[PDB]
């Protein structure tokens, strides 16, 4: 049955997770360290607000060009 | 300690388990006293570790600070800061002490004697023996009379205590003939809670906070002895509730009352709470917001008696529901407030015109100046100002934080107090469990409620 | 089989907890939005 | 032998046998709540127009000064008088007394008292009827909150005008004017008290219709399901096992409630401790510590202010800020 | 083992304790 | 600040209020070592 | 099934594996309920911690960004994509994932899966209550939320301009949408709503009172001071004096409950009709059919300034709501609006 | 001709209120 | 069923009902005749 008593009170269970815990950690770290999130999540890093072109919040105003106007006035 | 099926009690009461266990409970008692020593310890001697010479102390987040140099440590005149060691030396006699305290809980806690009943008759107790219980009532009067007479001496003979009132910005002094006056004492008592009077919270001189002291210590010390030497007359046994639950809801009822009154100590009284150390009130900071308008609109040379508002009243001065002339604006509102910046300024018919046009003064100035510019208002983040306001200061009154505090003590010792009120009624009647299933009261009243 | 006290692991899950509310309370203050 | 006239009449006030429970406590309730529900309803009736703000700008408030139900409102006492307690005695005229507010200041005493005894009747009732006694702990949150909006945040603010008008709209008004200084949304026990109130409808609801769902058949299709409890009756008139085996298959099985006694302890504790915290939350705030300030929390590396939702709110308080008291303010920064 | 209980508890865990440390990486992140 | 001998210990200082906090927590640590007996 | 053969098939099995007694009850509606319901929380989880609102608002409502727990949001996509679906390999994202993101199309998502798994959820409510046989009237109470949520989610934004009007998903975007129908639409004066106020605040006031009541008026079953150990599992006496609460609360309020199957489908009734009747206002704000004016009382107003109540005071601060906060909250309007033309009472 | 409905309607309400306490089916034990 | 109907049903309104029902309409009218009236 294992209800919830011995199974989280168990060193079978603790040291395979002494390993998976922080490595999701570690690897939750370095998604933000290392840019990706930046990068495949679309927010544009605290340097790269306000290009040379624009000094303002940018705005949409299309929608079936939406993809490639965001794209051009994104910080690529 | 023990477990619920030998009491009855769950470990969300556990402390109820110790109502009848003397000895643990007298254990918990000095361990939570040497809890509150330890923080005012540690508390004073951190803030004496984040203080800084220059700016204020209600400009740094600091409580205990101002509550010593209102007793008159290390402060001169105006309120600038000499030293920080008596600071320092209160923090840490506080420390040790609630090291020793500490001690004695763990002591009675742990292994202290179950009941001091079979052995040591002075100390035990029942919570039916109304003697022993006025007995233990009058030792604590005895020591609360002695601790007001311990600010009464102090403020006679060991180096005074700080005046605001005192000219050129106030300073620390020594209280010569404290007002004995019956009538004066007790005149606060009776005074209605209201505006024009604010029941104890207006006093506003040290003679009248020294003289109710005499008074507070020499009846309390009277009452101890009274307690001490009598027993309850049947009347108070007939009118009362004579269980332990009984005596706490009693406390908790006086002191949730007395943690209102300290809150509107905080956020109204400046002698008490000396607006140098503690920071402007908030109808000081509106009559000094009004008082530096005034001043600048005078040295850029116009009229102050005349310019009405948009409402056709007066910006700068109008008259007050009862006469004398006051701050226009909405300051109005706090036309009751009374400092030491306004009185060199304030004469019999309220603000005199002629003397608020040529006797201002450099010190009194620059005072209306900050007390503006570090008003009671901020954020839950520290942020001074309105809730619109930039994050750029980084202030929230002293005055603030004690009233929101203590006003929230205040309703949950009330709320403490309805609910062993109830409980200690219900335990002496025996309903604390619940109705009895065959002797039920409702089914033996007649019906149409 | 119960090894490990259920006490000392939810104690140690609290104090892993309360550490990491602590960091989120500390890092409102430094950093990236922080007033500054 | 109970024939002195003191006596009779103690055993009159504290007798159970009355259609209503008078008591110690009912004998202070009564006279003031009569008086505190005359003087209102007679002045949302013909109230003339009242000086709220002191700046002699009238407000009408009353149905025959051509206000509605929604409109009409008994309006707070003058700015002018602040805190200092005006009742008829004090004012030369009824006219003067009418023009400051007088009616605000004598309900709001009034119907303080009142609910202060009849927290102390709940209690005291539950005490001559042998029940438990802290019903009065739970009405003890309205009764904060009623206290917190007409007296604790006029006392804060230093002026009668600041409580909540005894109406409709005012209360609305009270709301914007409230949200503009102080910025409740962004304080945690006001976030509290909505996630009480959320949180209550959420477990009315749902023990209403676990109570439903669980319903023994005793009735039929031709007789309302209700017809099926008898006023008195013994036996229980649905199965708390059946619901609470519902409820663990439908959320979490360990996780529900297996006592109905500690079922009922979390819904009478839940919106009680939140309407303590925001009751509490409005007491904070009269002392000038308002909701939480993260206005250009988040700036760029080269320093820009990035507007934030916060902002946003930020731009409706200040809408919010100028436009109340619109004549009422000779000076930049609104401390008074 | 692999039950259902174990994937809706890891659905709900494994992404938590990775956004866990997203957000204690991010929290000392400097400007 | 701290006087001049008390500077190295004025983190220790620092932490010091936080100990009532501690105890009412630890009141509960030993609650549950005894398992809510 | 019904004294006939009914020889099995794989619905038969599949309907006993998804029938039975688990940790998590997971049946035919869980097919949507779990992945609708873990996507739309985990988008929002998402949304809050990675993807920006610097180009559909011009705002920042991440983690990353900065803000914390109150300030973030999942956004609402820009005005200008109206009520598109922002489908991933829709017309606006074109398959791209992350320009998706940032285009807000992580609200539309959000709003169709959130509504999904509603939908989920209702339907594990019946099929529960199916299951262990017992009258799905804890579904019936689950249709006020689902209504509050199409008609604030759904039909307002399809009614206004665009997805960009209904509220995003977070602390201080709902506390902006708030304020936004104080300032837009006054929704405080509004029938339906406050109908929605009087049985939210009815409905908490009934849960406490029935809380309180039940707790004060038990029956003994002691021998001993804690009474949560006075309660078993399965037996057939009242554990509450009915009697005794109804005695109490006709002396206290003149008025009580005698019938507990009627107290409880009150507390069930109470919450339900308000938030049917706050999702029928919003449903009218939705065409900007407001409740903001009394003709009659703003014509007097109009013919005599001496004419001041707090219903016109509020009118005043709607119309500073609006003015000072349309400049920063519609970017697409391109309101620049100078520091000249907007109301301003004096000084502050 | 307003605050005459409004004024009505109001007392109609306590009127019920009135009816509803003093004026309620009196519960029986059985 | 026979010539008379053989589903005849009687409707009850208790004094309670009655008066949830008088408070529910005169409620309706004080909350929406300001807006009626407008
Ligand atoms: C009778 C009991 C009634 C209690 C409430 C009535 C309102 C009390 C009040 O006007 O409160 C304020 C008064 C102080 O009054 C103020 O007193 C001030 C005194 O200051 C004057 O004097 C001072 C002297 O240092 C300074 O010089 C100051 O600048 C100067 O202006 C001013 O006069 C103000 O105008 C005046 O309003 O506080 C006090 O009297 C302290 C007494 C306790 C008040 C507690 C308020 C909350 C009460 C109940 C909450 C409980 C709820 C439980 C149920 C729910
Ligand atoms: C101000 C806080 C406070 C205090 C002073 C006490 C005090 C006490 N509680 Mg208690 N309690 C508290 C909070 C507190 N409690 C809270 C918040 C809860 C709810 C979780 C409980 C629930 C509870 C229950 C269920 C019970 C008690 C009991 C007791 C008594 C005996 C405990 C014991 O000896 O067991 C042994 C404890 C230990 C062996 C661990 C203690 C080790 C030390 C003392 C901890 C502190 C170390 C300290 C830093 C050292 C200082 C040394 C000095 C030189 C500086 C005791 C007098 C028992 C009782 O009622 O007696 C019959 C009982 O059963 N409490
Ligand atoms: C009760 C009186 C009191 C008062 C008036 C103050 C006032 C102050 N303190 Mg202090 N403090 C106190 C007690 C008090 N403290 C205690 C008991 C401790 C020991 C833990 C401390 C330890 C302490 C430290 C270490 C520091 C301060 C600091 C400060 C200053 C800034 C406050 C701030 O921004 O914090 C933030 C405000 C809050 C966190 C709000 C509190 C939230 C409430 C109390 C709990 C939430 C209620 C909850 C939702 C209800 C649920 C009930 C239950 C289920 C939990 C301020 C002047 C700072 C300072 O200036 O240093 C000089 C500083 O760093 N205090
Ligand atoms: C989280 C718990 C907590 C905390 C951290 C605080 C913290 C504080 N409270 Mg407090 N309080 C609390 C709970 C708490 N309170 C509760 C639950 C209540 C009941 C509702 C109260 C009611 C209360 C009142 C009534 C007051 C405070 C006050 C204070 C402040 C000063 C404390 C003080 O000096 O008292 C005093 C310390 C003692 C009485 C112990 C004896 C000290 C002796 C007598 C002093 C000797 C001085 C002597 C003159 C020195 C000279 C030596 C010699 C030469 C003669 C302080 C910041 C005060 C305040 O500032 O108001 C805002 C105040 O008046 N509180
Ligand atoms: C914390 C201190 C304290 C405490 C807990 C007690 C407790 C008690 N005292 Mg007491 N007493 C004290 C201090 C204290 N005393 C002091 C300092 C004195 C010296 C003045 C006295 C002198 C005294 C006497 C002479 C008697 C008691 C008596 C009693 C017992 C019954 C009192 C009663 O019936 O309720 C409260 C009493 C009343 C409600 C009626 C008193 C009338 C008014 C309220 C007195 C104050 C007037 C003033 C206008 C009130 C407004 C002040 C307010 C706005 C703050 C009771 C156990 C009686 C007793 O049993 O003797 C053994 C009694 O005879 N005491
Ligand atoms: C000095 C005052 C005082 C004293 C001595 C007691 C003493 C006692 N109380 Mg009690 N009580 C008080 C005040 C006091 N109470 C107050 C102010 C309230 C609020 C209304 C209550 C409400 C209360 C209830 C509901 C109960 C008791 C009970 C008890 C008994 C067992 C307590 C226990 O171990 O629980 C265990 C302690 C804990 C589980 C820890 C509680 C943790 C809290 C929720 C965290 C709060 C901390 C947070 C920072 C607060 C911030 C709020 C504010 C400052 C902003 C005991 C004899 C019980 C009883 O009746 O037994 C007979 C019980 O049921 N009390
Ligand atoms: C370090 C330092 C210092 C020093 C200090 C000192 C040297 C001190 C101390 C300390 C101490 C020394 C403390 C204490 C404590 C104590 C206590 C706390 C006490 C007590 C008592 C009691 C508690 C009693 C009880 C009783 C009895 C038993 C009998 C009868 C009854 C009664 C109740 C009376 C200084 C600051 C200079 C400097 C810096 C550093
Ligand atoms: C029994 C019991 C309990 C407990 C209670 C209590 C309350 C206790 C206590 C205690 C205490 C109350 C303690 C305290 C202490 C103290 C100490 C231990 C100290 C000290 C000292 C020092 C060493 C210092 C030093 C210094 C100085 C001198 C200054 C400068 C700096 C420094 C810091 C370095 C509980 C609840 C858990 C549970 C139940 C039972
Ligand atoms: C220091 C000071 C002062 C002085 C003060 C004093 C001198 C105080 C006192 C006082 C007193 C000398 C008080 C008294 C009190 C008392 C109370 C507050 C009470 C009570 C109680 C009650 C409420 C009762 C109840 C009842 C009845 C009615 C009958 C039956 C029984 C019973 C119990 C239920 C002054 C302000 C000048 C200035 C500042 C500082
Ligand atoms: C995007 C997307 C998606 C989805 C995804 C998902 C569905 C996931 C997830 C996720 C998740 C699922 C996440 C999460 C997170 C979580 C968190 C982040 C948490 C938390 C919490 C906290 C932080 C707190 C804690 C605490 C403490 C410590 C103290 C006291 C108590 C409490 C609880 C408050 C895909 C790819 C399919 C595609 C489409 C789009
Ligand atoms: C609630 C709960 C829990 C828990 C949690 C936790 C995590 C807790 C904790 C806690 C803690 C975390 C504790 C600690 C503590 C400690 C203390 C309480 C201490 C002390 C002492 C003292 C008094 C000190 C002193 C001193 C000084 C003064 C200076 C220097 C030197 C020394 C350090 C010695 C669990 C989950 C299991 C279950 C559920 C419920
Ligand atoms: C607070 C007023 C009292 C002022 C003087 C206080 C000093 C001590 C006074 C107590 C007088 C003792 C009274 C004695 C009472 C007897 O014990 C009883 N009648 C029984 O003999
Ligand atoms: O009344 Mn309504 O709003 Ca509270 O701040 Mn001051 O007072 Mn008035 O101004 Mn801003
Ligand atoms: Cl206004
Ligand atoms: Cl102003
Ligand atoms: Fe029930
Ligand atoms: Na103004």
């Amino acid at each position: 049955e294992r209800p919830f008593s011995d199974i989280l009170t168990s060193i079978r269970y603790w040291v395979i997770h002494s390993i998976t815990v922080p490595s999701l950690f570690i690897a939750g770290w370095l998604f933000v360290s290392t840019g990706l999130a930046y990068d495949v999540f679309g927010s544009p890093r605290p340097n790269e607000y306000f290009t040379e072109d624009r000094q303002d919040a940018p705005l949409i105003t299309d929608r079936f060009n939406a993809l490639e106007q965001v794209k051009k006035l994104s910080a690529q | 300690g023990r477990d619920q099926e030998t009491t009855g009690f769950a470990w969300w009461a556990g402390n109820a388990r110790l109502i009848n266990l003397s000895g643990k409970l007298l254990g918990a008692h000095v361990a939570h006293a040497g809890l509150i020593v330890f923080w005012a310890g540690a508390m004073n001697l951190f803030e004496v570790s984040h203080f800084v010479p220059e700016k204020p102390m209600y400009e740094q987040g600091l409580i205990l600070l101002p509550h010593i140099a209102t007793l008159g440590y290390g402060v001169g005149p105006g309120g600038e800061v000499l030293d920080t060691f008596p600071y320092f030396v209160s923090g840490v006699l506080h420390l040790i002490s609630s090291a020793v305290l500490g001690f004695g809980g763990v002591y009675h806690s742990l292994i202290g004697p179950e009941t001091l009943e079979e052995s040591y008759p002075f100390f035990g107790y029942v919570w039916k023996d109304k003697n022993k219980m006025t007995n233990i009532l009058g030792y604590h009067l005895i020591i609360l009379g002695c601790g007001a007479w311990l600010l009464v001496l102090k403020a006679l003979y060991f180096g005074g205590v700080y005046d605001t009132w005192a000219p050129g910005g106030g300073d620390v002094r020594i209280i010569s003939n404290p007002t004995t006056n019956a009538a004066i004492i007790f005149g606060y008592i009776v005074k209605s809670p209201f505006g024009g009077d604010g029941w104890i919270v207006s006093v506003d001189n040290l003679e009248d906070i020294i003289g109710g002291h005499i008074w507070i210590g020499t009846l309390c010390i009277l009452g101890g002895i009274w307690h001490i030497y009598t027993t309850p007359w049947p009347w108070a046994r007939r009118a009362f509730v004579w269980s332990g639950e009984a005596y706490l809801s009693y406390s908790l009822a006086a002191v949730s009352l007395m943690g209102f009154t300290a809150c509107c100590f905080a956020w109204f009284n400046n002698t008490a709470y000396p607006s140098e150390f503690y920071g402007p009130t908030g109808p000081e900071a509106s009559q000094a917001q009004a008082f530096t308008f005034l001043v600048r609109d005078q040295r850029l040379g116009a009229n102050v008696a005349s310019a009405q508002g948009p409402t056709g009243l007066g910006k700068y001065l109008m008259r007050s529901p009862t006469g004398e002339i006051i701050f226009g604006g909405e300051t109005m509102r706090f036309w009751d407030f009374r400092g030491p910046w306004v009185e060199p300024l304030r004469g019999p018919s309220g603000l005199d015109l002629v003397k608020l046009k040529n006797d201002i003064q450099p010190w009194q100035e620059r005072r209306a100046a900050e007390y503006m510019t570090h008003a009671p208002l901020g954020s839950l983040n520290s942020v001074g100002g309105v809730a619109t306001e930039i994050n750029a200061v980084n202030f929230v009154s002293p005055r603030s934080w004690l009233a929101t505090s203590h006003f929230c003590l205040g309703f949950f010792f009330f709320v403490g107090h309805l609910w062993h009120a109830g409980r200690a009624r219900a335990a002496a009647a025996g309903f604390e469990k619940g109705i009895d299933r065959v002797d039920e009261p409702v089914l033996s009243m007649r019906p149409l409620d | 089989i119960g090894r490990i006290p259920l006490w000392l692991v939810g104690t140690v899950v609290g104090l892993l907890a309360i550490g990491l509310l602590a960091i989120f309370f500390y890092g409102s203050y430094v950093g990236l939005g922080s007033s500054l | 032998e109970n024939t002195s006239l003191w006596a009779r009449f103690c055993e009159w006030i504290t007798s159970t046998e009355n259609r209503l429970y008078i008591g110690w406590f009912g004998v202070i309730m009564i006279p003031t709540l009569l008086t505190a529900i005359s003087v209102y309803i007679i002045a949302f009736i013909a109230a003339p127009p009242v000086d709220i703000d002191g700046i002699r700008e009238p407000v009408s408030g009353s149905l025959l000064y051509g206000n509605n139900i929604i409109t009409g409102a008994v309006v707070p006492t003058s700015n002018a008088i602040g805190l200092h307690f005006y009742p008829i005695w004090e004012a030369a005229s009824l006219d003067e007394w009418l023009y400051n507010g007088g009616p605000y200041q004598l309900v709001v005493c009034h119907f303080f008292l009142g609910v202060c005894c009849y927290m102390g009747r709940e209690w005291e009732l539950s005490y001559r009827l042998g029940m438990r006694p802290w019903i009065a702990v739970a009405y003890s949150a309205p009764v904060a909150a009623a206290t917190a909006v007409f007296i604790i945040y006029p006392i804060g603010q230093g002026s009668f005008s600041d409580g909540m008008p005894l109406g409709i709209s005012g209360t609305f008004n009270f709301m914007i004017v409230f949200q503009a200084e102080h910025n409740i949304l962004m304080h945690p026990f006001h976030m509290f008290g909505v996630a009480g109130v959320f949180g209550g409808s959420l477990f009315s609801a749902m023990h209403g219709s676990l109570v439903t769902s669980s319903l023994i058949r005793e009735t039929t299709e031709n007789e309302s399901a209700n017809a099926g409890y008898k006023f008195g009756q013994e036996e229980e008139t649905y199965n708390i096992v059946a619901a609470h085996g519902y409820f663990g298959r439908l959320i979490f099985q360990y996780a529900s409630f297996n006592n109905s006694r500690s079922l009922h302890f979390f819904l009478a504790v839940w919106p009680v401790v939140c309407i303590w915290l925001t009751a509490l939350g409005i007491s904070t705030m009269a002392f000038n510590l308002n909701g939480f300030n993260f206005n250009q929390s988040v700036v760029d590396s080269n320093g820009r202010v990035l507007n934030t939702w916060a902002d946003i709110i930020n731009r409706a308080n200040l809408g919010m800020e100028v436009m109340h008291e619109r004549n009422a303010h000779n000076f930049p920064l609104d401390l008074a | 083992i692999f039950t259902v209980r174990w994937l809706a508890i890891h659905a709900i865990a494994v992404p938590t304790i990775f956004f866990l440390g997203a957000i204690t990486a991010m929290q000392f992140i400097q400007r | 600040k701290l006087p001049e001998a008390y500077a190295p210990f004025s983190p220790i200082v620092d932490v010091l209020p936080i100990i009532p906090v501690l105890f009412i927590l630890l009141a509960f640590v030993w609650q549950a070592s005894v398992s809510f007996r | 099934i019904g004294t006939y053969q009914e020889k099995r098939t794989w619905f038969d099995d599949a309907d006993d594996w998804l029938r039975q007694d688990r940790f998590v009850f997971v049946g035919w509606s869980g097919l949507l309920l779990l992945p609708c319901a873990y996507f739309a929380v985990g988008g929002w989880l998402t949304g809050c911690t990675f993807v920006t609102s610097w180009y559909t608002h011009g705002l920042a409502s991440s983690y990353i960004e900065g803000c914390n727990f109150l300030t973030a949001a999942v956004s609402t996509p820009a005005n200008s994509l109206g009520h598109s679906l922002l489908f991933v390999w829709g017309p606006e994202a074109q398959g791209d994932l992350t320009r998706w993101f940032q285009l807000g199309g992580l609200w539309a998502f959000v709003a169709l899966h959130g509504a999904f798994g509603l939908i989920g959820f209702m339907l594990r409510q019946f099929e529960i209550a199916r299951s262990v046989n017992l009258r799905p009237y804890n579904a019936i109470a689950f249709s006020a939320p689902i209504a509050v949520f199409v008609s604030v989610f759904l039909i307002y934004p399809l009614g206004q301009s665009g997805w960009f009007f209904a509220p995003s998903f977070g602390v201080a975007s709902i506390f902006r949408f708030i304020l936004f129908f104080q300032g837009f639409h006054n929704w405080t004066l509004n029938p339906f709503h406050m109908m929605g106020v009087a049985g939210v605040l009815g409905a908490a006031l009934l849960c406490a009172i029935h809380g309180a009541t039940v707790e004060n008026t038990l029956f003994e079953d002691g021998d001993g001071a804690n009474t949560f150990r006075a309660f078993n599992p399965t037996q057939a006496e009242e554990t509450y004096s009915m009697v005794t609460a109804n005695r109490f609360w006709s002396q206290i309020f003149g008025v009580a409950f005698s019938n507990k199957r009627w107290l409880h489908f009150f507390m069930l009734f109470v919450p339900v009709t308000g938030l049917w009747m706050s999702a029928l206002g919003v449903v009218g704000l939705a065409l900007n059919l407001r409740a903001y004016d009394f003709v009659s009382q703003e014509i007097r107003a109009a013919e005599d300034p001496e004419f001041e109540t707090f219903y016109t005071k509020n009118i005043l601060l709607n119309e500073g709501i609006r003015a000072w906060m349309a400049a920063q909250d519609q970017p697409h309007e391109k309101l620049t609006l100078p520091e000249e033309v907007l109301p301003r009472g004096n000084a502050l | 001709m307003e605050a005459l409905v409004y004024t009505f309607l109001l007392i109609g309400t306590l009127g019920i209120i009135f009816f509803s306490i003093f004026f309620r089916e009196p519960p029986r034990i059985a | 069923m026979a010539r008379p109907n053989p589903n005849k049903q009687v409707v009850e309104l208790n004094r309670s009902s009655l008066y949830w029902g008088l408070l529910l309409i005169f409620v309706l009218a004080v909350l929406f005749s300001s807006y009626i009236f407008n």
